[PDB]
RNA sequence: AUUGGACUCAACGCCGGACAACUCACCGGGGACGACAGCAAUAGGCCAGGCCGAAGACCUUGCCCGCUGAGAGGAGGUGCAUGGCCGUCGCCAGUUCGUACUGUGAAGCAUCCUGUUAAGUCAGGCAACGAGCGAGACCCGUGCCCACUGUUACCAGCAUGUCCUCCGGGACGAUGGGUACUCUGUGGGGACCGCCGGUGUUAAAUCGGAGGAAGGUGCGGGCCACGGUAGGUCAGUAUGCCCCGAAUUUCCCGGGCUACACGCGGGCUACAAUGAAUGGGACAAUGGGUCCCUCCCCUGAAAAGGGCUGGUAAUCUCACAAACCCAUCCGUAGUUCGGAUCGAGGGCUGUAACUCGCCCUCGUGAAGCUGGAAUCCGUAGUAAUCGCGUUUCAAUAUAGC
């Protein structure tokens, strides 16, 4: 029942990130009609989602039906409501910017500046992973309201995490995002 | 006419459906005569507010009890609190309320609650394992 | 689904320390990671 | 006497109570003999796990307590009334159960 | 009323045991002298009248606890099982002992067959009320304020 | 010398000899056998040189006399068969 | 072969790691296993049998990859390259930024003194002024009141279905019925050091008074920062490089991790009238069960077997709680108080029980007789204690929770 629904809502578009992350994956919301189990993808650049004449769309059907008992396997391709407010593709974009030749010193700074300019209470992109030498470091950026203990870390604030497969090693990002809502006017 | 309250402070679990009425004087304390009250060892703890009320009062009174569960000592004091409340609910004086509060409340809530939700790190709620 | 450790948990290919409780079929680390995404929450 | 029973037990009880009030207003519009919203016991499903992944590490257990809020309501049976109850916009957070006892 | 609950359980159960001893239909069948009271205890019973008293106790348990199945009776008739250095589970009673006692009870007509065990028959209830009046006759002088005053 | 004198034990029935054996062996033989012990029984009833490979099997009535070879982690070991060991387990002799 | 990680706190009932195949990672013995490439010369399958544990494994026969490289992969390495996770400093209050300002400068001031606080919590006075993260606030736990609230919870009168006759009824809440009073689970109030009498200063802060459910963190909990501790995590997960690329890949068979001169860590049982039989009373919740617990019936001494009933679970069952207490029975001593080994025997679980299981029954009833140095846990329904589910799911929990 609810456990299987939570498992599918946490897994179905999250195993799509093994191939859909190149198109600008940003998570999904479950819209479960009793007629059919709708699945959505928020594509930053959904031209690749359109596919090489359907080559990309039609790879999301066999797994959905062979082992999950779903009717009408379909995923409409849309985009996220706000670009910088979604933290997952922001972390993916920062990792790609590191991997591609962008200023790895300045990529995290520009990403944090863009996210805080997009209407956030606070943000922090922190990069744990060996960027230059053979020893691990940290590149934390501190700006804006980011509470760490209580209700906001439970549900109010979210996380954007990615990976980075470099030749020295593999790292990621931890961009914290809080939606601009007042907690307590005390 | 008839008094039906099981609130007693709820020592762990109580389940004491009070039933106090007025009749000829034949008093049946939970399908058991008071002369040969079946618990016996725990009736000394339970007959305190009724003893304070007086033989003439409870002889005038008529009481029955409906029960569900609870531990034996939790029963033995929660039912006593329920009987005290049933005594005061029937048309009576506040002198009995003063006497009931005089000895050890028996109209209040048990301030020591059920348990304390023992945390991982030891056997008990506060106790822990032995560090060498 | 009847064996000692033949069945593996989801994602993590593993044959020991898997939570088969509640029909979850996840390892303890993996289930700990994804309980907050699957609707579970440490309410107490 | 005939009754149509409603069984719900879910994760979010606010929309559950909203659907209960919606069915109650539907019954008062249709004049259906209704039983009031009955708070059933909530399934407090719990399963803990040790926090520490590696070998060394003291007692660290994140306990996964989950409440499954149950509610049982009884109302009468009627074809237009049952179609009205079946066309209600109920949220996904609860499961809707019916027993047509006549 | 001459209910059983107006008398202590010891005197009433002993009276029922004596009345069943007077009745030939209750007997210790064969293996009474080589089997214990169940599985929990250490040794067989030492009391002479263990079978009749056990049947009377099962009758009183069926009366005061409604229809009881044989496994409910076994669960009621468990004990602190000795395991040596193990955490002392309480397991069960004995199936054959309880079943033979219950069959003797129904052959005596006191127990009535039911789906969820065997509730006590109405005749046994009436006779045990009369026996309660007998034992209450032994203490009728306790409270004179009980007839119509 | 189990149930009777040693002479007639080889010609006893399977279930009668099982009743001669305890409950564990009787239930081991009661719920059928896998393919390996059936092959071992067939080859014993043929008479060729046999390496059993099973350390839990039950010695049979007419199976005695001929030598049984058992895999012992290290490769194989040859062990004699006597009336004393009938109904026993094959792995009880080569630890 | 008796596999590795881990070694004060914060390793030694830990790695959910209670290993019978898997788990598996040590090994015995086979067998399959290189995407592409170079190159020797598409192989298997398929009667039977030889041997082969066995495996058409490969052979006598019926009969339509040899290998390297680069790969997957690798439970091999390095936790001393990592990602992310966690122990711990540590509930610890700390960490701090802006502005000006002192200082040649590292840095100082705020971040100080006085009180206070659970806390850099706060007030007072200051060359300081403001602000953030931690903290608290916050989310929970449960107890006093109510809004609606009944099923599968409930009887509390209304009335029935059988006995007592001394007479209301005892039993029945299955029900009609009544949700009269309640448990009720969704929204709300409550107890803020608030008022009053002391202290501190007249501040922040501090005691009994309250007929009051908690007077002054009501009571217990999760979340717990800046950083280090090159702490553990390549063995949950992904991953760099060295390596393994026909073995460290890969699938079963057998053994092993249980092997034991043995040092050590934590647990389960034990020596009284505070104890062995027999009854008595209803007792507790957390949480399971539909592919699994079990209703009643039958069979045995037991474990248990057949049949059959209840359960997608406020229905139903594991489900008896034990500890208990008493007409009592029970006996005087280190023994009915006290039970580790081992010999026959019957069980269900599993594909397999010798290594290597647990259940059951009998006979041996032993060691032993409150334990020094040293330590250890703990402040209210808490220590202690008595047993209970659940997780490691085939059993086995002296275990964790
Ligand atoms: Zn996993």
């Amino acid at each position: 029942k609810f456990v299987n629904d939570g498992y599918v809502k946490a897994s179905m578009d999250e195993y799509f990130a093994e191939q859909l992350s190149r198109a600008g994956y940003g998570g999904m919301e479950l819209n479960r009609t009793p007629m059919g189990t709708q699945i959505v993808i928020y594509s930053e650049k959904p031209g690749m989602v359109i596919g090489k004449a359907g080559k990309v769309i039609r790879k999301l059907t066999r797994d959905v039906a062979n082992k999950y008992s779903l009717e009408n396997p379909q995923i409409d391709a849309q985009e996220v409501k706000r670009p910088e407010l979604n933290a997952q593709m922001m972390a993916s974009r920062l990792a790609a910017s590191i991997e591609r030749g962008w200023y790895f010193r300045k990529a995290g700074h520009n990403t944090l500046r863009a996210v805080m300019n997009a209407g956030a209470l606070g943000c922090e992109v922190v990069i744990s992973g060996k960027l230059t030498g053979a020893r691990s470091r940290v590149e934390k950026f501190v700006d804006g309201y980011i509470k760490h203990s209580g209700n906001p870390v439970e549900e109010v604030v979210d996380e954007g995490f990615a990976v980075a497969v470099k030749k020295l090693g593999t790292l990621g990002c931890k961009v914290r995002i809080i939606q601009p809502g007042v907690v307590l006017p005390d | 006419m008839v008094k039906v309250v099981n609130s007693s402070g709820k020592h762990k679990t109580a389940t004491a459906r009070a039933t106090v009425m007025k009749g000829t004087g034949k008093v049946r304390i939970n399908k058991i005569p008071l002369e040969l009250y079946t618990p016996e060892l725990a009736m000394m703890k339970i007959s305190e507010p009724l003893l304070i009320a007086g033989n003439d009062v409870v002889s005038g009174l008529d009481i029955n009890v409906d029960v569900r569960g609870g531990g034996i000592i939790g029963q033995a004091n929660a039912v006593r609190t329920a009987v005290a409340r049933g005594i005061v609910e029937w048309t009576n004086d506040t002198a009995i309320r003063d006497n009931f509060a005089a000895y050890d409340r028996n109209l209040l809530v048990s301030d020591s609650r059920q348990k304390e939700s023992k945390n991982f790190g030891g056997p008990g709620a506060r106790a822990k394992y032995q560090k060498s | 689904k009847s064996g000692r450790g033949v069945n593996e948990c989801k994602r993590c290919g593993r044959k020991q320390g898997l939570v088969r409780k509640y029909d979850i079929y996840l390892c303890r680390h993996c289930f700990r990671e994804i309980a907050h995404e699957m609707g579970f929450e440490k309410y107490s | 006497m005939q009754k149509a029973r409603i069984r719900l037990s879910g994760i979010s009880p606010k929309d559950l109570d909203g659907v209960c009030n919606q069915v109650k207003s539907i019954a008062e519009r249709t004049g259906v003999n209704i039983s009031g919203p009955v708070p059933l016991p909530t399934k407090k499903l719990v399963v803990p796990t040790r926090k520490s992944p590696s070998g060394d590490g003291t007692a660290t257990w994140d306990h996964w307590e989950m409440r499954v809020h149950k509610r049982l309501i009884d109302i009468a049976a009627d074809e237009r009334a049952l179609r009205q109850l079946m066309r209600i916009q109920v949220p996904k957070d609860i499961n809707i159960e019916i027993v047509l006892e006549g | 009323m001459t209910t059983v609950f107006d008398v202590p359980a010891t005197e009433m159960i002993e009276k029922l045991a004596g009345i069943l001893k007077e009745d030939d239909k209750i007997v210790p069948p064969e293996w009474a002298g080589n089997v214990k009271t169940g599985v929990h205890k250490e040794l067989p019973p030492t009391n002479d009248d263990w079978w009749y008293i056990r049947c009377a106790a099962v009758l009183r348990k069926i009366y005061t606890d409604g229809p009881i199945g044989i496994e409910r009776l076994r669960s009621v008739y468990g004990g602190k099982k000795d395991n040596g250095s193990k955490p002392f589970h309480k397991a069960k009673g004995s199936g054959s002992v309880a079943r033979k006692t219950v069959q003797q009870l129904e052959a005596a007509g006191f127990l009535q067959k039911v789906k969820d065990g065997r509730t006590v028959s109405a005749k046994g209830r009436s006779m045990m009320d009369n026996a309660a009046h007998e034992l209450k006759l032994e203490l009728l002088e306790k409270i004179p304020e009980l007839a119509k005053y | 010398y189990r149930g009777k004198t040693v002479s007639e034990l080889q010609e006893l029935s399977l279930e009668e000899f099982a009743e001669l054996l305890p409950s564990r062996e009787r239930r081991s033989l009661k719920r059928g056998f896998t393919d390996g012990q059936k092959k071992v029984l067939h080859e014993f009833k043929e008479g060729k040189k046999i390496r059993t490979h099973h350390r839990d099997m039950i010695i049979l009535p007419e199976m005695i006399g001929k030598t049984i070879e058992i895999h012992n982690g290290k490769g194989f070991v040859s062990v004699d068969l006597q009336p004393e060991m009938v109904g026993h387990r094959f792995g009880e002799f080569a630890p």
